[PDB]
């Protein structure tokens, strides 16, 4: 393992811009135990397209608090596009913590439906648009469609009332 | 074949190339700079082995530029084999 690591600081001393061996570096020290270092060499690795690299910091400045640089350095993993996916998640969680949001949380609604969670904080960004949804999801069984749904009515629904009134019979039946 | 290696063009020969052969050679050229591109960003690449920088095309073009410049012919004409 020493021997591994040694020949990484060699390929970081020589070819001096070598995200390979950073990174590489980085998961060294995630084979080992220290985490402050291997996410120094990981930020060192960016500064010179790596997903392991994107994640290890990004997950350590979420659980940081620190959504703002999780977001920077997810917009930055995602708009390089030079090979990672997940970062549209803490993007619209970023922004979150409305309008901008409103953009991510939509967008990974059209690459997934029955998202729930993502359902939720679409809503608390935000009664038309919403029953107009609902139809949509609902159009493509599902319960929870058809509350929400009703409820943006509501809040506007005598058909979204009809309709709790369907899903609540089916139930007893 | 040089130049098929390389990733460049050639030009005596390329006078006998069809529409198959001339979507080959510079989607040839596409990969080798895109290859390249890559190798260089991921730090792969050593400064000494840039011998001639300046005389390699660095820019890569997009299969949609590969199929335009190609439809043209020489005579600034439709190709008619594009055609």
């Amino acid at each position: 393992i020493q021997r591994y690591v040694e020949n990484a600081q060699n390929s970081a001393s020589s070819p001096r811009e070598k995200s390979m061996k950073g990174f590489l570096f980085a998961r060294l020290y995630y084979e080992a135990k220290e985490y402050e270092l291997a996410k120094r060499s990981v930020s060192s690795y960016i500064s010179v397209r790596d997903p392991k690299a994107h994640r290890f910091l990004g997950q350590l400045f979420e659980i940081e608090g620190n959504v703002e640089k999780a977001v920077g350095c997810y917009k930055r993993s995602l708009e390089l596009n030079p090979t990672q996916k997940d970062l549209t998640l803490r993007i619209a969680e970023l922004i979150c913590t409305d309008g901008r949001a409103e953009y991510w949380v939509e967008r990974a609604s059209k690459l997934f439906p029955g998202s729930p969670e993502i359902y939720r904080l679409k809503e608390q960004l935000l009664w038309n648009q919403l029953f107009d949804l609902i139809q949509a999801e609902l159009f493509a069984n599902d319960v929870y469609v058809n509350l929400k749904l009703v409820d943006l009515f509501l809040s506007n629904l005598e058909e979204a009332v009809l309709h709790c009134l369907k899903p609540e019979r089916r139930a007893l039946r | 074949i040089y130049a098929t290696l390389s990733g460049n063009l050639k030009q005596l020969l390329p006078v006998c190339e069809s529409w198959e052969d001339t979507v080959w050679a510079h989607f040839k050229v596409m990969v080798d700079s895109l290859v390249e591109q890559e190798i260089r960003a991921s730090i792969i690449s050593f400064n000494e082995a840039n011998e001639l920088p300046r005389e390699y095309l660095e820019a890569n073009w997009t299969l949609d530029s590969v199929f335009e410049e190609l439809q043209a012919t020489d005579k600034k004409r439709v190709l008619e084999e594009n055609r």
